[PDB]
């Protein structure tokens, strides 16, 4: 019983 | 170069830490002598050191000069004193006094600050010597703000911050230097403590009236270094 | 995972098959050999026995194919990360395996690890750009340097690798914390004089042979150019049916180096002279 | 989280066999040990000492030989902790969990802590509109409002570290929360002095001292490798089997390791 | 296993070129079924000969020019396995999904013991070196050197030696060519092929059709910009005329106009207005 | 309901334990006590009274010990809210926190809000501004007419939308800035009030060397000083003890 | 709120760019069967765009003037709790009910910032978000049948929301909201004043030329930080100097310090 | 869900609405007869089919509109994607949506897709972007087959990219549309007088007169903005100096912002 989940990621991008 | 809202010039609260990187230099005023001390790259190879130009340099028969910082700007600043020297005695008939080319030079360097495209100098200097038809000494300390003073005792260089404090253990006003032994003494018992290795790093001269200038030879200086070479053992 | 862990299937390289390197193992092995040989006896002294060491060097060499036979003849484990692998597109896998990391060895004193590229954790610098990988690399050497990594430096040695050195975080290195560095020059001609005897096993009862009359040519840098020229020279004898080789067979393979000795095109911009 | 805390095994780093300095150790001693000492001297003239301190970096040039030492001599407790080992997948993990400390830290008065390598922790408040790294920022956030809600200090000490500050760290700290901005970089003779103080210890010198002249000429360099120079002799030594204490193979070690971090030396133009 | 971002490529849904669509180009078709389609076949005598199999190749020239035509033929004639990649889907939207990914790529491989792989391009990754300026950037050479241990950092034999084709071959990040890890480097030209021009300009003829009135093989004759793509496109617009007016079969003077009907350009103010 | 505590035991503040150079305290105490008191000051011109101050302040500055002032002079109930009771990784149970607090907020008296840090939350795959919507959907509700206001403190007031910031929300803001050398001056008399001194001697040109700083350093900077003493023994202080360590604070920090 | 409003007020600001809107609007409204007889693809709305601070609502109250008809009632709705457009399904109901009562004027509110400019900055799933601006087109689609509906919105100016506004089916035409003069603006102050004690004993009108580039929106603002500074003072009486640079000096820029002035 | 692109299509509309130049309108429609109604020709040469298409025109001339139209002829799925449209910070999100896009592509064919404003497509940022106008070039033509599925490129910055045009046998009929005379004004006023009432007499003159440098989208709106005020005649036709009250200011707007039209 469970889907509350949510990870952060990792980018890079252009400036 | 315009003022920051602190007071002060971003170009030249920078200037005056060029001469805090090069070479260390200094100085005293003695009883009835005045003398000056400098630095040499000892490890130079393949050279002689005859010809180099000697940190030292004179700009009239009485009175001389030692930079620091920079070399090619401190070259032209001599060309034109020495000008003002060997024409101060023509329009005038008498020759210099010491403030009065100190007086100059502390105008020049601000002649170079305010105006379009032109840098300060990575310079400071300092003179000496005793005017004509009399016998008190005199010596000036310069920087590129202009602001010439009077320090009985001047360096500027590296490790200089003791050796700005280590003449306060060491002189006293009302014990002045007797005599040259000791005066000279004094005149390397400061600077050796950046020294680091033998004479050959360094480079002397001294004054005395009517233009009795000399210059000091390496062995000279391996004569009295050992004096407290020996006397750094007790 | 134990996937990066070591192998019950070693490889079979030898550090006898890498010739004119002949000093470098008499340098390196003792920190790596002997004090873990005998603790005792350096606990005679018991100065420090160091941290990992390091190796730089251009490619062309077999760092990595030296690092291949170390793991024969050890006495000891040999992990491998498959480098770069350890990072991930999120922030908390970065510190935790490196916590798995250390004490997986901890477990075996007798046991160390290898790297063959930190380009890729190199010359951290922050105002809004950078990336989580510089968070991992404090992590690991401040658990490589801390209360619990002498524990490690009193049971492991390691070795760091890469191929260009100077573009790293000097705050990196305390030396001490890495004790020794060593560099993997390119090779002398008579140094490449031993290689090609090793990988050329395959004349056939033949004569006119002049092996060292190839590093009496080359100004290259590899190594593996030996290998490269030799391993095409005998393609030449491959094509042709005929499985014997010989000298200028085997030389204009070079041919092929013709264009690597001289595909550096140069610029007419004489500016100054 | 609790697990790694309680790092109550100091190693046999001597604190006061260390040979480094007196004035930033007086400094902290009076920031902790005198005030655990007798603290109604603060009592008398009624004064809150101060709550940690942070140290700079310099690396290789001292973080933290003292602090295990200390460790050595803390007489109290002593925690540990990573802020990478801290943050996790989830919202609001670690920052539910940095919470958590403070009460461990109200286990006790005698309640200190070290930290380690804040360098991904509060580094810069960029505005991060690249997603995800906000987290960070959604810590830092988390401990200082938690540090200074409503707090009596409650001994709820701190000492902190990094190796390069300007890179980073430009509004948590805050005076009084820490006064003590402070210093460790190297010598410029005291490394020659003390170091070899302490690694006088084992060592023989087999055949004279000669440390008259293993000495520095204003050399820049971090003395930390000094603990280098003490061991290529003694391997020196073995690659051609002294088994005692030489001072003759020492020197290649400053003329081998100093020399190979080479500067530019450009001074053929400031004479 | 899975490892749903490549598929198994060819069982049964393939391409249906033929080697003998090409011209000529044996000048380097030679050489590449020399350390290809032969290993197959022939390994114990590179048992016999060669401490390892010459393999490891890097396919260069300038592109649209004939590149992509020899990759595949091959693939009509493997007997063993073959995978197709787009060469820029390493540049993931978020990290990690190639380091993810790559590591297994190659466990493809080395489960579908032997097999071959491609690229598309990659101009893109390509970069020697640079400081490090951002992480924008330095998600590309991590990639770079991954992909070097993973081809020859320790996995020696059983694993498949590879191709790198591209648009330049001097922008390549060097460490990556080498005479071990990959030992062969080949490309083809651009200028004029007297010989090659002179078949496949009408190779592809069989392939056509034609009812000659006259002869067709003179456009041939008028060297000034002989090319290598468009010298199969020319007649891949030309057909399109006697169609366009029910013509059964193209004429000679059909095409003439068709050649520069692809307008050459050689007049264009867009040159004209740069330096003068 | 893990901040469900109203306000601590005893808040130990004054609005004379403060430099604070009097002015920013003026529209700040008259925007929540006139209304709050006297609403015939505000029908004396028939206003619109506004909701909330709005605030910028860099830290390290007493805005917090004014905002923990009002706390214990009015002696009505107070809150807190920073992201960590607030935001929670469970999507939308995040927001029970904000309703069941303004639900209850609207019930209660005197139970005015000290939200400060709101720059964590109010920034800007990331569910951080659903929250924030949660909020103003509460705001434009209840905004007049009301002894309650909305009041807390900042450090980046560059780093939000000002969609939520429209007239009606926060009208009559707040900024901070360092004071004079007599705000420095004023200041400086509190932390002073403690120890044994030299009795009797010109601090005042001490608070000339207050450049551009904060408050915070000075009531540091004076036990550097009873440090300076301690370490010198010196059972009483002086003037140059002061001296000996304030020229250092800096420079170590210039 | 949905109710047939009351009379247009005062037309005032920007009404030279006005009155050749509702010639716009209630011919679709009005005998646009006469258009339908005429034959033509008359359009379902357009767009008047502009800086707030205007009166837009008022021009909005001014729709069902000429021909009664009832006003619209959202803002910002579709931000949801669910999975759902659930504002995209009411929208079909509310359309519907726009649908219902060919009589009725159809306002919503800042379609750009409810539609961003290009939505690159959210994901690939935005909650049906284009499915809502489908539902939008689908709706004017149902729009697009009838002369029942009569659409139009207000945000940052242009080039801030969707570009599909580009077919003549679907918007066809653009107004804008510019800054106008300042005597209904001197007016309108008093209405902000209206509901406060105060006298107008000043000569604001060289006033209201001295300031330009604070919008209705700062102007809407202005009215009682010094309401409050004249209180704290003590005063009652309106009054020039402590309103007019008082607040429009006290912007951006105080803490008069100078000395080589004189 | 790209059904919001791919769904305007259904119902079949006439090729007939727009005149325009018919040469260049007989160019794309016969050599896109081939693959549907007679395919037999293909096979009794034996050549490949035309590999997709792109054109020129400058804007507002019913570019897409002529796009649009053609997917009603024969029941393919009439997709609108802008270039700028699919335009995002992040890297792989540029390249990762096109492959998506050719799958559900591939995924219904015979069916048709579209773009417009493609012509957008040594620093750091930009060393990345190039591989997706490499990548994307290569996935028309690079490995993979392609049975019943094209695409145009319909622009108005024909200083697009040279690659893309340097090797025009990737792409063909690379084709171009001029604005109208006379010639074309005229006859584009009988569609847009085809629903609406009129007198009846040879009023156009005025058309071929002025309207030199307009293009169809405006006249259609100069249309309705005759018919607007004119019903204050009210009458049950129309007449020619109606519309005259409003061609002066649609040319002032027309003024606004000039910009060139150069054909490449
Ligand atoms: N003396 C040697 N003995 C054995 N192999 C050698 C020798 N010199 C070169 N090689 C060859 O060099 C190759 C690898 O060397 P190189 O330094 O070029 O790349 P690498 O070390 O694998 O790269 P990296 O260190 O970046 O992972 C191997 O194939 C190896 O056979
Ligand atoms: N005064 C000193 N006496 C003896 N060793 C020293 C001294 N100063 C530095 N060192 C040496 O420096 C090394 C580490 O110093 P430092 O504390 O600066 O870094 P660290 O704490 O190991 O690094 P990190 O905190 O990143 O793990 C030790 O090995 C130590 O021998
Ligand atoms: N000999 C040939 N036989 C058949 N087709 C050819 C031949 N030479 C060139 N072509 C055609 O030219 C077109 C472009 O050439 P090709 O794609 O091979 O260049 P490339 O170097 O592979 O470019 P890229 O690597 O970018 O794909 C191909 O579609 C191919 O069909
Ligand atoms: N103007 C001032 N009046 C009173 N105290 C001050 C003043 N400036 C600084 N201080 C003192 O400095 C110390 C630290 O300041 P403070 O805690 O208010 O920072 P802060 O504003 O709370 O930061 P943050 O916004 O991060 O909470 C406090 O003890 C405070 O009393
Ligand atoms: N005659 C008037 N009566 C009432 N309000 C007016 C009048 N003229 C202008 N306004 C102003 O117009 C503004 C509405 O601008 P608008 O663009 O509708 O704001 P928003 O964009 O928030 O809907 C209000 O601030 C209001 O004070
Ligand atoms: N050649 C033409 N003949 C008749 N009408 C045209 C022609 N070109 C354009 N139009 C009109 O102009 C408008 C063009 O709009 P649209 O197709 O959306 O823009 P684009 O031309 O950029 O694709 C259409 O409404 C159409 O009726």
């Amino acid at each position: 019983n469970e889907n509350v989940s949510a990870r952060l990621g990792g980018a890079s991008i252009a400036v | 170069s315009i003022f920051s809202p602190d007071g002060h010039i971003f170009q030249v609260e920078y200037a005056l830490e060029a001469v805090k990187r090069g070479t260390c230099a200094v100085g005293v005023k003695g009883k009835n002598c005045v003398v000056l001390g400098c630095e040499r790259r000892s490890t130079l190879k393949l050279q002689d050191t005859r010809i180099t130009p000697s940190k030292v340099s004179k700009i009239d028969s009485h009175v001389v000069l030692s930079f620091s910082g920079l070399n090619a700007d401190s070259r032209i600043l001599i060309e034109k004193a020495r000008v003002e020297a060997q024409s101060h005695r023509l329009t005038l008939e008498d020759p210099v006094t010491v403030e009065y080319l100190t007086r100059y030079v502390a105008g020049v360097q601000q002649r170079y600050t305010q105006s379009g495209g032109v840098r300060p100098f990575g310079v400071s200097t300092l003179i000496a010597g005793f005017d004509p038809r009399d016998d008190e000494p005199k010596l000036y300390q310069t920087e590129p703000s202009g602001i010439y003073s009077s320090w009985s005792a001047q360096t500027i260089g590296r490790n200089s911050k003791t050796v700005r404090e280590f003449l306060e253990k060491n002189y006293d006003r009302k014990e002045p230097p007797a005599t040259v032994e000791e005066c000279v003494k004094l005149t390397v018992r400061s600077l050796l403590e950046v020294v680091q290795t033998g004479a050959k790093n360094i480079e002397i001269t001294v004054v005395k009236p009517d233009s009795d200038i000399v210059a000091l030879s390496s062995e000279e200086i391996n004569q009295y270094v050992t004096q407290i070479e020996q006397e750094k053992q007790e | 995972l134990v996937s990066l862990m070591m192998v019950e299937k070693v490889p079979d390289s030898t550090y006898d098959m890498v010739g004119g390197l002949t000093k470098q193992i008499k340098e390196i092995k003792e920190v790596i050999e002997l004090p873990v040989k005998h603790p005792e006896l350096f606990e005679s002294l018991g100065i420090a026995q160091p941290k990992g060491v390091i190796l730089y060097g251009p490619p062309g060499t077999g760092k990595t194919l030296l690092a291949r036979a170390v793991a024969h003849h050890t006495d000891c484990k040999f992990i491998r990360v498959s480098g770069a692998e350890l990072v991930q597109k999120y922030i908390g896998e970065g510190s935790r395996m490196v916590r798995e990391l250390f004490v997986m060895a901890r477990e075996h004193a007798p046991s160390i690890i290898f790297m063959d590229e930190i380009d890729s954790i190199g010359s951290t610098r922050v105002e809004g750009s950078g990336g989580g990988d510089s968070e991992v690399q404090r992590t690991m050497l401040e658990l490589l340097n801390q209360l619990d990594g002498f524990e490690t430096s009193k049971n492991i040695k390691i070795i760091m690798a890469t191929n260009r050195l100077d573009i790293l975080d000097p705050a990196l290195l305390r030396p001490g914390r890495i004790d020794r560095k060593i560099e993997f020059p390119p090779p002398s001609v008579a140094a490449r004089a031993e290689i090609l005897r090793i990988h050329s096993r395959k004349m056939n009862l033949t004569r006119g042979i002049n092996l060292r009359k190839v590093a009496e040519k080359m100004n290259g840098c590899s190594g593996a150019d030996v290998k490269g020229v030799c391993t095409e020279a005998g393609m030449y004898a491959l094509r042709e049916r005929r499985i014997h080789v010989t000298q200028e067979d085997f030389e204009l393979a070079v041919g092929k180096v013709m264009n690597k000795n001289q595909e550096t095109a140069i610029s007419v911009a004489k500016l100054f002279k | 989280m609790v697990s790694v805390m309680k790092m109550d095994k100091s190693p046999t780093e001597s604190y006061s066999d260390i040979g480094g300095l007196e004035s930033q150790i007086q400094e902290i001693k009076e920031s902790v040990e005198l005030p655990l000492t007798h603290p109604e001297l603060y009592e008398e003239m009624g004064i809150k000492p101060p709550k940690g301190v942070i140290l700079y970096g310099a690396p290789g040039t001292g973080k933290t030989l003292l602090a295990k030492a200390v460790a050595n001599q803390t007489s109290a407790t002593f925690l540990r902790i990573v802020g990478s080992e801290l943050i996790q997948k989830y919202l609001g993990d670690g920052p539910r969990l940095c919470r958590q400390i403070f009460k461990v830290a109200g286990e006790n008065a005698p309640s200190i802590v070290f930290i380690d390598e804040i360098d991904a922790i509060g580094t810069k408040r960029y505005d991060s509109n690249s997603g995800g790294e906000r987290e960070i920022q959604r810590t830092m956030l988390e401990l200082l409002n938690q540090l200074d809600g409503f707090d009596d200090r409650g001994d709820v000490k701190v000492i902190m570290a990094t190796n390069k500050i300007e890179t980073l760290d430009p509004a948590l700290i805050r005076p009084g929360r820490i006064d003590r901005k402070i210093l460790f970089e190297n010598p410029d003779l005291s490394t020659k002095k003390k170091i070899l103080g302490i690694h006088t210890s084992k060592m023989n010198l087999s055949e004279d001292v000669n440390l008259e002249t293993l000495v520095t000429t204003k050399d820049d360099l971090s003395g930390a490798d000094i603990q280098a120079m003490c061991t290529e002799a003694g391997l020196l030594a073995l690659r051609e089997r002294r088994m005692q204490v030489t001072a003759e193979d020492f020197k290649q070690a400053k003329e081998r390791v100093m020399k190979n971090k080479v500067e530019e030396n450009l001074e053929g133009l400031y004479l | 296993d899975s490892d749903s971002s490549i598929s198994v490529m060819g069982e049964n849904e393939k391409p249906d070129v033929t080697y003998a669509d090409v011209g000529g180009l044996d000048m380097q078709k030679q050489e590449i079924r020399e350390a290809v389609e032969l290993p197959l076949v022939q390994a114990d005598l590179y048992e016999q000969i060669g401490i390892d199999p010459p393999r490891g190749v890097l396919l260069y020239g300038p592109p649209g020019t004939g590149k992509t035509m020899l990759v595949k033929a091959v693939a009509n004639s493997t007997k063993a396995a073959f995978i197709r990649v787009n060469g820029s889907e390493f540049v993931h939207k978020y990290l990690g999904e190639g380091p993810r990914m790559v590591r297994d790529v190659f466990r493809l491989a080395r489960e579908n013991a032997p097999s071959i792989i491609f690229i598309d391009e990659v101009d893109s990754i390509a970069t020697k070196r640079f400081d490090a300026q951002t992480g924008s950037d330095r998600e590309v050479q991590r990639i770079l050197i991954e992909l070097l241990t993973q081809m020859d950092g320790f996995d020696q034999s059983t694993n498949v030696k590879v191709i790198m084709a591209t648009n330049r071959a001097d922008t390549l990040d060097p460490a990556l060519l080498r005479p071990g890890r990959l030992d062969r480097k080949i490309e083809f030209p651009s200028l004029r092929d007297r010989r090659e021009r002179r078949l496949i300009f009408g190779t592809i003829a069989s392939k056509m059709s034609l009812a000659p009135e006259a002869d067709l093989d003179s456009l041939i004759i008028r060297n000034d910009s002989l090319s290598g793509a468009v010298i199969a496109a020319i007649m891949q617009e030309a057909g399109l005329r006697a169609v366009r007016k029910n013509r059964y079969v193209i004429l000679q003077s059909d095409l003439e106009e068709a050649y520069a009907t692809q307008v050459k350009t050689d007049n264009t103010v867009d040159k004209f207005d740069f330096y003068k | 309901s893990v901040t469900m505590m109203t306000v601590e035991e005893k808040p130990d503040v004054t609005y004379s334990d403060v430099g604070g150079c009097k002015d920013q305290i003026e529209k700040l105490r008259e925007v929540v006590e006139l209304p709050l008191l006297s609403p015939e000051r505000f029908a004396t011109l028939g206003i619109d009274p506004p909701k909330g101050i709005l605030l910028y302040g860099p830290p390290g500055t007493g805005k917090t010990l004014c905002a923990r002032a009002v706390a214990n002079r009015t002696d009505a109930t107070f809150i807190r809210v920073i992201g960590s009771e607030l935001v929670q990784k469970y999507v939308g149970e995040g927001a029970r926190m904000v309703r069941e607090l303004f639900e209850m907020a609207r019930t209660k008296k005197a139970c005015i809000i000290f939200f400060d840090e709101i720059d964590a939350v109010g920034g800007a795959d990331n569910e951080v501004q659903r929250t924030m919507l949660e909020l103003i959907t509460q705001l434009d509700g209840f905004d007049p007419r009301g002894n309650i206001k909305v009041m807390f403190a900042t450090n980046r007031p560059n780093t939000l939308d000002p969609a939520l910031l429209r007239p009606g929300r926060i009208d009559r803001k707040v900024e901070f800035s360092l004071p004079d050398l007599e705000g420095r001056a004023n200041i400086f008399r509190i932390h002073s009030k403690s120890m044994s001194v030299e009795r009797g001697i010109r601090w005042e040109l001490i608070s000339r060397l207050c450049p551009n700083s904060t408050g915070a350093e000075l009531r540091s900077v004076c036990t550097e000083a009873g440090m300076f003493a301690i370490r010198a023994r010196r059972k009483v202080a002086t003037e140059k003890d002061f001296l000996k360590a304030v020229d250092k604070v800096i420079s170590g920090y210039k | 709120d949905e109710k047939p409003t009351e009379t247009y007020s005062d037309v005032g600001g920007l009404d030279k760019q006005i009155e050749e809107l509702v010639e716009a609007i209630v011919l679709p409204m009005k005998r646009a069967d006469k258009f339908k007889d005429m034959g033509i693809r008359a359009p379902k709305g357009a767009l008047m765009y502009g800086p707030p601070g205007t009166g837009k609502t008022l021009l909005a109250r001014a729709c069902a003037a000429q021909t009664n008809a009832t006003f619209l009632k959202l803002a910002a709705p579709q931000l949801v709790q669910m999975y759902i457009g659930e504002g995209a399904k009411l929208v079909r109901d509310a359309f519907a009910l726009a649908k219902e009562k060919a009589p009725t004027i159809i306002f919503i509110d800042e379609l750009d910032a409810i539609g961003t400019k290009r939505f690159d900055s959210e994901k690939s799933g935005d909650r049906e978000v284009q499915r809502t601006m489908l539902e939008l087109l689908n709706q004017l689609d149902g729009f697009s049948s009838d002369d029942r509906v009569k659409v139009l919105a207000a945000t940052n100016r242009v080039d801030v929301l969707d570009p599909a506004l580009l077919r003549s089916g679907r918007l066809d035409r653009k107004i804008e909201f510019p800054l106008p003069s300042e005597d209904s603006r001197a007016q309108i102050l008093q209405i902000h004043s209206r509901k406060m004690t105060t006298d107008d004993d000043i000569n604001w009108q060289e006033l209201a030329r001295s300031t330009d580039e604070f919008n209705g929106a700062q102007l809407k603002a202005v009215t009682v930080e010094a309401g409050m500074i004249a209180l704290r003072n003590g005063q009652s009486s309106v009054k020039h100097e402590d309103f007019v640079e008082g607040i429009s000096e006290v912007q951006a820029r105080k803490s008069k310090s100078v000395s080589f002035y004189a | 869900l790209v059904y919001n692109m791919t769904s305007f299509e259904q119902g079949e509309i006439t090729f007939d609405g727009i005149g325009g130049l018919t040469e260049q309108i007989r160019e794309l429609r016969e050599v896109i007869e081939l693959p549907l109604k007679n395919p037999e020709i293909f096979q009794r040469v034996g050549i490949k089919p035309p590999k997709g298409v792109l054109l020129y025109g400058p804007p507002g001339t019913g570019k897409t509109l002529l796009a649009k139209a053609v997917a009603a002829t024969i029941g393919a799925n009439f997709i609108f994607s802008p270039a700028s449209g699919i335009v995002d910070k992040y890297i792989g999100e540029s390249a990762r949506i096109i492959r998506e896009m050719f799958a559900y592509a591939k995924e219904h064919e015979p069916c048709i897709i579209f773009m417009d404003e493609v012509d957008a497509i040594g620093t750091s940022a930009d060393r990345e972007i190039q591989r997706t106008l490499m990548e994307l070039l290569t996935q028309m033509d690079g490995f993979d087959n392609l049975g019943q599925t094209k695409i145009i490129m319909a622009t108005n910055r024909p200083d697009t990219l040279d690659p893309a045009l340097l090797r025009p046998g990737r792409l063909d009929r690379k084709v171009e549309i001029p604005l109208p005379n006379e010639a074309g004004r005229l006859e584009i006023f009988k569609i847009h007088t085809a629903k609406v009432k009129k007198t009846g007499e040879f009023d156009f003159e005025a058309a071929v007169k002025m309207s030199d440098g307009f293009n169809g989208a405006d006249i259609r709106n100069c249309a309705t903005e005759a018919g607007f005020f004119a019903i204050r005649d009210d009458r049950d036709h129309i007449n020619p100096d109606d519309l005259m009250k409003a061609v002066r200011k649609v040319a002032e707007v027309k003024k606004l912002e000039g910009t060139i039209e150069y054909q490449k």
